[PDB]
């Protein structure tokens, strides 16, 4: 009985944990997001088309 | 001793297993958060197809890559029905690029049958003359391969650097 | 870094059972990934293997099976397989292939490292000299290990080699971090095996530092090829950028061997000794040369294979091959598991270099390795007078024979009998072999030393 | 479209125009249809393999092609008949053709569809429902004993639009109408399947219940737990016929599933013959075991590569009648058969040999087949837990163990069952080699020993010391003669003799001893182990006397009682109740006991 | 000797 | 019924060894019989054994020697190979290939078949039951032959299988007809053939006789045809004339040594002693035409007798032998070496049938148990006689004298027999309890005791 409490406190505890975690991640996603897809939406703009290196003529 | 110790394991077995599911919760919570980024890029570039300028420009870019890459005398070009007077001046800015280029000719037309789904938000296909190679070079494969390429620096920047990471090499 | 627009063709000029034809490919690099797509939505993936004007060979780890000619499409990346890495990947359960096996995600890619991975300079080694404690009387002693060696395990059909894997994991430790990091990988074995090793790590609450690789024997074989290379790269990416120790488990490399098999009659190469290509002695040098030390940083890996065995023949090309390569090994002996000995091992056949670790300054004490010798010398002595009990009768024995023959049968039952979880620290292990030792009187030990004889002889 | 026949060799055929096949394709060939299987692809040549007898085949012959791999049927009415290599009811072919022989390209339905099934709709099915597949939706009085259960296969859902009022009905009606996303599928009462693939399980469960199977030896050293894995090598000529006859004949199990493979048709007949008279008890109603049992026989002289079929056949009925909730078994006969095939096959392909001509990948194949076994929990929401036990022979060349076969099939068999031809030839019916045998289910049985059978433990392992000291003094025997061991010695002698001539012999074809029931085989093995403790404490009591007894007097004294020991084995199941044995048992051990307290 | 008469067998081509 | 003409091709591309190649070969169909032509005017046979594009291959039965690219012809029946078939084949004798040799004419065919035969459906075939009267004690109370059932004749160099095949089809019966008799030869030694055909004039049955020879100096291809050819005429009288039909094979090993001949030069995949991997398949279709069919009053009977190469039966033919048939019989040298006429080890020689046709209705109640106990006891004194061979003598028990006494009296008494006697199974029995009455009463363990108080006096 008493181990069956201590499971629902433990319970608790883990998910109060994964809640403060949870919370964490998505401040640190928040305060760089747009800077980050800023850095992607550049990257997916410069194509320069060139020849394969080993084509010959 | 034989009941004590079954006791034991049965709060052992159950402990770690609540570990277990923690931590594949944490798991999932991170894997939804990316998902939602790359939702997020994908409005975006939505957004930003829309400028028809730049869009030209790209898509002059992109064919003439697509042309570099594939080298075959006979071609053939797919793309939305509606940018087809984008796509039509683009093979006759890019005709005389691979011209000098290559030193070598090539004959290029334009699919009037069969056009990319509106589903595509940009883009364009090319085959060789005989429809059996083909090059997806459009927004959503250049976006998961450039995704795929970069994850690492995604990670380090939206979660920190590992500490236990003591040596890069 | 970056790459280009990917190709894809439907040119597939032919199919051989675990194996495809392409042409007319552009530039064709060697053992590059590609991604196959067949006429229903199921997506698969191969490697290259050859490479020849326009004619490109692949194999495909998912097995063929609706594969056709006019309709498959292949998709070709740039470079070699670059897998995840992170170390997260501990408490994570993964299939041969490496794809999650469990209800989590994707891995996140902290990391992409080269399969392959990347020779070593031999000056950059260190030698091990960290003897470690097993809790078995017959591990310790005669063949003692040290973290940063590679012995593997030889066993035959039907022997309890699973549970010398599971005892070895529990009793995991050093002599006086204060445990190891499992990267445990099975290949083509039952589910029963597959379920003891989970439940047994479970019950011990060692899920938290521990990452398993699957591959089962109803998938299919091909994936074999790449899982122990997918194992060992996230071992010595925790042992080289994270300085954690590593103790590496893999099992049945006959399996690996078969595979190699397999592919090579599929590819009519000149096949060797008993089917198996030639150089499947460079790929073993290659699978098990990731060990040791390293100045500069701390951690290791210790590599403890299993090896099952075509019948009995220690001479088969397998063993053989691994026996020049392994600085030791360990024996499992069916004739002691049928006299119901529950860690049937044979000191005989085994060896280990333990002559440099286990001394005495800071180890163990300084009679350990004269003692253990004796020990040795005196079985071998022993199994000599039972061979020749085997002729004549008894009556031809003298004192000596049945000195011999009675410190058989007490060695067997006590040093060597030793019940699962039992623990024994090494000075119980070299004080049982001096009560044993004690049994014979001090003048037919030659081998001792007169000092270690007249100070612990009484 | 069509292709055509560019060549031939034996039970290969090379074809051309074959750009669009896939591989693992069914096809027909020649002008009589021939069923074949794609291998391999080049260009747009093909190669066939031809589950019939090829000749008279020609260069160009019409080459049909179809659109799905090989695949069987199920539904009722299945049990009790039998099957050729392929799914053929070899018994309505007789009939059809009124003729002997087997028509090389006859056509013929698996099962008959004008035969009607009283179906019954389940009770909890309303208008609306959703079962996601792999669920149960109907019930079948197909035969008088089991009740063969309709369940719609995976893959497959929607909501319930229609269900069938209870009544007759033929097979190929439709019965259950379902509409998942605005496309409404139909179903009939018989589904389909393909033969390689497997069917998924809801869960797997460990071995946990053992295997009763009658015999004496087996149960009481190695026994086998249903779900599991065994293999029976045996040197050509030792009765592995017979073992496996009397396995399906009195098995625990519910429905037997008999795959005899390269073999001679007279033992088919002999089953024909037997089967329909031999009866047992469910419920108060006696029936034939051929309702509950289903053959499919492959004689050796038909085609070659129809084994291959047969064996896959065999593993796919056997996982549907789990899916179907109950406990089964199969009798897989000389799988060395499905080897020679597979190299013949191989050799004829001019791929890369391996050991002794066998192709390298038999023990994958061999390993995707095995795996297929063991407890499992169903999909279908109401409950279902069900398991399958396979129960291989193997007969390698000469009798040795060092073919490539038995060393593979070794390598993933949990229980191992030896058979020597010494014992055989000196008519020691089951031969059975307790010195080499071994069986790794010897855990998670104790349990059940607890709650039933707590004193047999023990015994058993008794025996098994008393066997190992009998070999080890055999040899000490054979160099050296009597007279020359002590008491204690002789004595074991003597009880491993007893234990060898009583305990190991059985004749499963005498009234009295062709089934053993349990009770009796641990109260045989009490009286012996009661026998020896009595015999060595006697001796060793008297060792210091003055009046040491020797093995000489005891059996003098006492020799009527020996006679008794070996004749209790006697005594029938039927007409003699377990009270009276079990009393008579007790009673000699009585007997035994004031025999010793004379002395 | 059988496996080196094939791979003979083979290389003809 | 074919009413066009046949081509004539001259197109020989190759030839290697016993094969030849043709090309520009108009549809050819598989396993076709094509004739042959020489530059001179001799004629010959073969069969189709692979086709591809317009090529094709053709086994030569008769062996290749000097033939010509240039010169020879070869024509195509357009069928696979079919036989003619008669009654008429009694009081007849012919060579390989069924052409005759007693200077008699040319078979008046009542049918043709194909030579292949066509498997029997499980289902219709019926299992027998009929015990067969061999007047043999070892043959009848050790062991069973029944109608329908086959089972071989080992042997060796110079042991008398010739004899005992003499007698068992000499004086064949039924415990209480006529037995048409086929007997094909496989390479033999003339005067084996004359032997027995020399018997069979003895016993004046020459009306259900049908032969077919082959002596050692024929083709050694054309033997992988012949046994078929007799195999075809036996289901043609079983299963069309309700002809109860006895057959007998003489040597099977040379028919191995010429499949292991052809296989050799078709370089297939070896398997043990690099015999060719697939007899398996072969031999089952040569012996597998055999039993008895519903509805129908015929009946074949297989008896073919084996040459080991020395005193192995680990040899693959012997093993290969022993899953295909229900029995068997085994000849041992060391008894010919004691001047025993039947020289048969009881031990090796068990009999899959012992269980149809033995108990009471068929030939007496006590008669299982019986045969059991005098293999037990058979065995025990073979073990007590390997120990006094080491031990001595005055080691040895009474019970050995007892067991040693059991074999010299069985081994005087049972096994031996006249070249003409003729023993009922039932005096067989009563010998067999007059041995059983030397041991006690209690020592019988392999007996009920109500059939020992029933019979033991």
């Amino acid at each position: 009985q008493a181990a069956m409490g201590s499971q629902g406190n433990l319970s608790a505890e883990v998910e109060q944990a994964t809640r403060r975690q949870v919370q964490g991640m998505q401040s640190s996603q928040q305060r760089n997001r747009e800077r980050v897809l800023a850095q992607l939406l550049g990257m997916v703009c410069e194509v320069r088309p060139q020849v394969h290196p080993n084509y010959r003529v | 001793e034989k009941k004590e110790k079954q006791i034991e394991q049965q709060k052992k077995i159950q402990m770690s297993n609540l570990m277990n599911q923690a931590r594949l919760k944490v798991l999932r919570a991170r894997d939804d958060l990316i998902t939602d980024l790359l939702n997020e890029a994908k409005q975006r570039l939505s957004k930003v197809v829309k400028d028809t300028t730049r869009y030209q420009v790209l898509l002059d870019g992109l064919v003439l890559q697509g042309l570099y890459q594939l080298l075959e005398p006979r071609m053939i070009v797919r793309c939305r029905k509606q940018d087809f007077p984008l796509v039509k001046a683009a093979v006759q800015k890019a005709i005389p690029m691979y011209k000098i280029a290559t030193k070598k000719d090539v004959d290029v037309q334009i699919d009037q049958e069969a056009y990319l789904p509106e589903e595509i938000a940009g883009g364009v296909e090319i085959y060789n003359g005989d429809r059996k190679i083909k090059v997806s070079n459009t927004l959503e494969s250049r976006l998961d391969l450039i995704a795929q390429q970069m994850m690492p620096e995604v990670r380090g920047a939206l979660f920190g650097a590992n500490a236990n990471r003591k040596f890069l090499d | 870094y970056l790459s280009q627009p990917r190709l894809t063709y439907k040119t597939v000029s032919g199919v051989n059972g675990p194996l495809v034809i392409l042409d007319h490919v552009k530039f064709p690099r060697y053992a590059e990934i590609v991604h196959l797509t067949l006429p229903d939505g199921t997506k698969r993936s191969g490697q290259v293997l050859e490479v020849s004007g326009s004619k490109a060979v692949v194999q495909v780890f998912e097995g063929t099976s609706g594969i056709d000619a006019k309709k498959t499409s292949c998709e070709f990346t740039g470079d070699i397989l670059r897998t995840p890495v992170s170390e997260d990947m501990l408490g994570r359960v993964f299939n041969g292939s490496g794809k999650p096996i469990d209800r989590g995600p994707v891995v996140l890619a902290e990391d992409f490292l080269d399969i392959m991975g990347q020779p070593i300079n031999p000056q950059c080694r260190i030698y091990p000299e960290e003897m470690i404690q097993t809790g078995i009387s017959a591990i310790d002693g005669m063949n003692s290990i040290a973290r940063g060696q590679k012995i593997p395990i030889f066993s035959a059909a039907g022997l309890p080699h699973n549970e010398i894997a599971a005892q070895i994991c529990r009793q995991a430790g050093l002599v006086k971090e204060e445990n190891f990091a499992i990267v445990f990988a099975a290949m083509g074995v039952n589910m029963e095996t597959a379920r003891f090793f989970k439940s047994d790590f479970e019950e011990n609450g060692s899920m938290d530092n521990v990452c398993l690789f699957l591959n089962l024997a109803n998938d299919p074989t091909i994936e074999r090829i790449i899982t122990p290379r997918l194992a060992l790269t996230t071992a010595e990416f925790l042992a080289y950028q994270c300085e954690k120790h590593v103790l590496v488990i893999l099992t049945d490399m006959s399996s690996y061997a078969e595979a190699l098999r397999e592919v090579s009659a599929a590819r009519e190469e000149v096949p060797g000794r008993r089917g198996f290509p030639g150089y499947m002695y460079t790929d073993l040098a290659t699978i098990y040369e990731r060990a040791g030390r390293v100045e500069g940083r701390n951690g290791s890996i210790t590599q403890i294979p299993i090896l099952t065995m075509p019948n009995d023949d220690i001479t088969h090309p397998i063993p053989d091959l691994t026996g020049y390569i392994t600085e030791g090994q360990i024996y499992v002996d069916r004739q002691l598991h049928n006299r119901q000995i529950y860690p049937p091992i044979n000191v005989l056949p085994s060896l280990s270099r333990l002559m440099k670790s286990a001394i005495g300054e800071g180890m163990t004490r300084k009679d350990h390795a004269d003692v253990s010798n004796q020990l040795y010398a005196c079985y071998a002595i022993g199994k000599d007078v039972q061979a020749m009990k085997a002729v004549v009768g008894e009556e031809a024995l003298t004192s000596d024979d049945l000195l011999y023959l009675e410190f058989l049968q007490k060695f067997e039952k006590n040093f060597i009998t030793q019940g699962p979880y039992e623990n024994r620290t090494v000075y119980e292990t070299l004080d049982i072999g001096w009560q044993l030792l004690r049994i014979f009187p001090k003048e037919m030990l030659k081998r001792i030393p007169q000092s270690t004889l007249s100070e612990f002889y009484p | 479209t069509f292709g055509y026949v560019h060549g031939v060799s034996g039970p290969v055929v090379t074809a051309c125009d074959m750009a669009g096949a896939a591989m693992y394709e069914l096809v027909r060939v020649g002008h009589s249809e021939l069923v074949g299987e794609i291998i391999r692809l080049e260009g747009d040549m093909a190669t066939i393999q031809v589950y019939e007898e090829t000749s008279g085949v020609s260069v160009g012959d019409p080459v049909l092609r179809t659109g799905k791999p090989l695949s069987v049927e199920l539904g009722p009415g299945i049990m009790g008949a039998i099957f050729d290599g392929i799914q053929r009811p070899l018994s309505d072919i007789s009939s059809q053709t009124q003729s002997i022989y087997i028509p090389r390209g006859v056509n013929v339905s698996a099962l008959s569809r004008d035969i009607k099934w009283e179906f019954i709709p389940s009770k909890n099915l309303r208008v609306g429902s959703h079962i996601t597949g792999g669920d149960i939706y109907g019930i079948v009085n197909e035969n008088s004993l089991i009740k063969h259960k309709i369940m719609l296969p995976p893959r497959n859902r929607g909501s319930v639009t229609y269900i069938a009022p209870p009544g007759n009905y033929d097979a190929s009606d439709v019965v259950l109408e379902l509409e998942f996303e605005g496309v409404k599928e139909k179903f009939s009462m018989v589904q389909v399947w393909p033969v390689r693939q497997v069917r998924p399980v809801t869960e797997k469960l460990p071995a946990n219940h053992p295997l009763l199977t009658g015999q004496r030896v087996l149960d009481a050293l190695f026994p086998c737990v249903q779900g599991g894995t065994t293999a029976i090598p045996g040197a050509f000529g030792c009765g592995k016929t017979v073992i496996s006859q009397s396995l399906s004949k009195y098995s625990n199990s519910d429905v037997i599933i008999y795959v005899g493979c390269g073999e001679r048709g007279n033992e088919m007949s002999e089953v024909l013959r037997d089967f329909p008279e031999l009866t047992m008890e469910v419920d108060g109603k006696v029936e034939s075991i051929m309702k509950r049992t289903a053959l499919v026989a492959n004689t050796s002289n038909m085609p070659v590569a129809a084994r291959e079929a047969s064996i896959y056949t065999g593993i796919t009925l056997s996982e549907y009648f789990r899916d179907m909730g109950y406990h089964v078994s199969m009798m897989a006969d000389s799988t060395s058969r499905w080897a020679e095939a597979l190299r013949e096959i191989s050799g004829r392909l001019a791929e890369m040999p391996a050991d002794s001509g066998y192709p390298a990948y038999l023990g994958a194949r061999l390993a995707s087949f095995y795996e297929r076994a063991g407890r499992v929990k169903c999909l279908g929401n109401p409950e279902r837990e069900g398991s399958v036990s396979i129960v291989g022979a193997v007969s390698p060349p000469g009798g040795d163990f060092s073919d490539p076969v038995t060393s593979a099939t070794l390598g993933i068999v949990q229980v191992f069952w030896g058979l020597d031809k010494k014992l055989a030839q000196r008519k020691h019916f089951p031969s059975v080699n307790w010195l080499i045998s071994y069986s790794k289910y010897m855990r998670a049985l104790d349990e059940y020993y607890d709650k039933h059978f707590t004193e047999f433990v023990p015994l058993r392992t008794k025996a098994k010391e008393i066997l190992q000291e009998e070999e080890d003094l055999a040899e000490i025997v054979q160099l050296v003669g009597k007279a020359s061991l002590a008491e204690t010695d002789k004595i074991t002698l003597e009880v491993a003799k007893l234990i060898k001539d009583d305990f190991l012999q059985q004749n499963g074809y005498t009234p009295y001893d062709r089934f053993c029931p349990f009770y009796k085989t641990v109260g045989m093995l009490s009286n012996m182990i009661s026998f020896y403790d009595m015999a060595r404490r006697a001796v060793e009591t008297t060792a210091q006397s003055d009046n040491k007894i020797t093995w000489s007097i005891i059996r003098e004294h006492m020799g009527e009682i020996l006679y008794k020991l070996s004749s209790m084995k006697f005594k029938d199941p039927v007409k003699d109740g377990e009270a009276k044995i079990k009393a008579d048992y007790a009673q000699l051990l009585e007997d035994m006991q004031n025999a010793f307290r004379s002395l | 000797f059988y496996r080196l008469k094939k791979i003979q067998e083979k290389k003809k081509i």
